[PDB]
């Protein structure tokens, strides 16, 4: 301490020490000391040499160092952090500079808590982080819960894999909000297809047989296939009736009942398949 | 009577940044209509 | 002058045991090259935390995590609240979750205030706003949806409002929830119960506010279709 | 005396005028307070000073008037801008 005039003998010193192999405890006790109550809280070379050296004793001085210490490289020492074992004080870095994004991504890929991530996205509000969520929650197969970190987003993306779980369990019906938003968002195709799917898996008629009325932009006829293979029948009717494709509808109206407009939809069509199975 | 004296000593406009959203006004009224009345 | 650490955590011990009334003033002295977490988790095997709180309350500016959560624990036994909003607003290097278990149940109305209060730290309505529903009926629980900036949270708020007739101190539960609520559902629901009077006044501002709405945008529309002759 | 209320066009004299006319119990020709001082009136103060003496009845018909014009007004601003907007296009 009675030196101050210049890094310089202080460089030379503490070059000596980190080439030394001092044991723990030996070092980072000068910097303990001239990094508080003293004129050297710089960084210059600062940082390592007291949390690294810390990290070589992994303890919770690395806390009160970072509590008690700024103007720190805050990115590098936190990868580096989480590329050993600590992995709660790297979290308490990104608290501590309010960095959101950086915390989850770290919290979900070392434990995995998603019990302790989802209050602290809570706190916080961001769709990086809700995207990181629901990214999260395809991991646990938490399809009811990977959505609302998406209504909070409005983040359309990797919808492919939500349908992937989306079939993995009978969920028509939240599903169809994600989609009916995220059609504002992605003006695709899959969306409405799977859309129209849902629908007619939660028979929501009334306005599955609306929405195609509009603009939909869809495959009409692919989901069609999916409704006589599933067999949920009055909803191919309604697929096929504005698209005009008599021939496939009948094999539905066979297990309907009707025979009066099937037979008016087999005299459009003229093919023998419609024709033999109608009669 | 302690009707309007509920509903006013209950609650009732004050200086404050939140009135942005659509700017009240009867407030004025309120304040004063049956009240007194 | 020390070198060393370690003398400070058996030092803390020597005086503890021997002279610990005048302990605080080497805690003052020694709290700049001191790990305080260290301090209080010693503190609270021997339990002697209720002595140091007011040496805590000055190294609070750290912000460090187990000083807030103990001293707030000591808030907690002490019974007292006012110093406990200052911490938690000016602080809030803790969970809390933990707190709020505390404070939703400790026997005392302003307390549990406090655990409906800190919720919204969190942005976690529907528990805060309903744990309020138990006890405040006076106006705190209504002042939540304002702030709360959130459509379908007063309208459920006010079906329930309806459910118990206390339609009395219904005119307030528009006047803060005003921007939250659309004249529809108002006008219907208030129709219903066969309620108008202290029910008006909403109307009332709807009739002031949509009259400037049309008359300044047929201002505007002449300007610009006047405007498109030259 | 409410004659002169609708010719001398300004605002906060037929206020005070029907304020007035309440403060007797005059509610009879109130309505015709109305029709010549219509443009002069504010439909707010109106429905609640109406509100206040418990009078809706020969109180309606300015209301009625305006629930005329004022749809009118929204409809045909709804047909401007419509046309605007159509006209932005080409």
């Amino acid at each position: 301490l009675s030196e101050t005039q210049d890094p310089e003998e202080v460089s030379v010193t503490v070059k000596a020490f980190m080439t030394a192999d001092l044991p723990n405890e030996l070092i980072e006790l000068l910097e303990k000391i001239v990094l508080d109550n003293s004129v050297f809280s710089e960084h210059r070379n600062l940082q390592n040499l007291l949390i690294l050296t810390a990290i070589k004793a992994d303890r919770t001085r690395v806390m009160e160092y970072i509590n008690r210490l700024d103007n720190y490289d805050a990115p590098d020492i936190a990868n580096i952090a989480i590329s050993n074992e600590l992995f709660e004080e790297a979290f308490a870095i990104f608290r501590k500079f309010d960095v959101n994004t950086s915390a989850v991504q770290v919290l979900i890929e070392h434990i995995g808590n998603l019990d302790r991530a989802y209050e602290f996205a809570e706190r916080c509000n961001e769709p990086a982080v809700w995207s990181q969520l629901a990214k999260a929650q395809l991991q646990k197969g938490m399809v009811k819960e990977a959505i609302d970190s998406y209504i909070k987003a409005d983040d359309p993306s990797s919808y492919m894999e939500v349908v992937q779980a989306a079939n993995t369990s009978g969920n028509w019906e939240e599903l169809v909000k994600y989609l009916q938003m995220a059609r504002k968002k992605a003006r695709e195709s899959y969306v409405e297809t799977e859309l129209i799917f849902a629908l007619a898996k939660t028979n929501r008629l009334a306005e599955l047989e609306e929405f195609i009325n509009g603009p939909n932009n869809a495959h009409i006829q692919q989901v069609g296939d999916r409704c006589y293979d599933e067999k949920m029948y009055d909803a191919a009717k309604l697929l096929y009736n504005n698209v005009s494709n008599f021939g496939r509808l009948a094999s539905t109206l066979v297990h309907l009942g009707e025979y009066q407009a099937a037979v008016d939809g087999a005299r459009k069509a003229n093919s023998t398949r419609t024709w033999k199975e109608v009669c | 009577g302690t009707e309007w004296e509920k509903v006013a000593q209950l609650c009732d406009f004050n200086p404050k940044s939140s009135k942005q959203c659509k700017d009240v006004s009867r407030l004025r009224s309120v304040l004063m209509s049956l009240k007194q009345t | 002058k020390v070198a060393n650490v370690e003398l400070y955590y058996r030092a803390i011990q020597f005086y503890l045991e021997f002279k610990p009334l005048l302990l605080n003033d080497l805690l003052m002295v020694l709290s700049p090259r001191l790990d305080h977490t260290r301090a209080v988790n010693y503190f609270s095997k021997v339990k002697q935390l209720p002595l140091v709180k007011p040496y805590l309350r000055s190294v609070q500016n750290h912000n460090n995590k187990s000083v807030n959560e103990s001293l707030n624990n000591l808030f907690i036994t002490e019974e007292d609240y006012q110093a406990l909003r200052t911490s938690i607003d000016a602080y809030d290097n803790f969970d809390n979750i933990s707190l709020a278990q505390r404070l939703e149940k400790h026997e005392l109305i302003e307390f549990r205030r406090i655990a409906a209060y800190l919720f919204k730290g969190n942005n976690r309505w529907k528990q805060s706003v309903e744990l309020c529903k138990k006890d405040s009926l006076y106006k705190d629980a209504m002042q939540y949806a304002s702030e709360s900036k959130d459509t379908e949270l007063a309208e459920e708020l006010l079906q329930w409002f309806l459910q118990e007739e206390k339609r009395e101190c219904f005119g307030a539960c528009l006047f803060t929830c005003y921007d939250l609520l659309r004249p529809d559902v108002v006008l219907e629901t208030a129709w219903r119960h066969n309620i108008m009077d202290f029910a008006m006044p909403y109307f009332i501002q709807v009739m002031k506010e949509y009259l400037t709405k049309v008359d300044k945008l047929d201002a505007s529309e002449s300007l610009r279709k006047e405007e498109e002759q030259a």
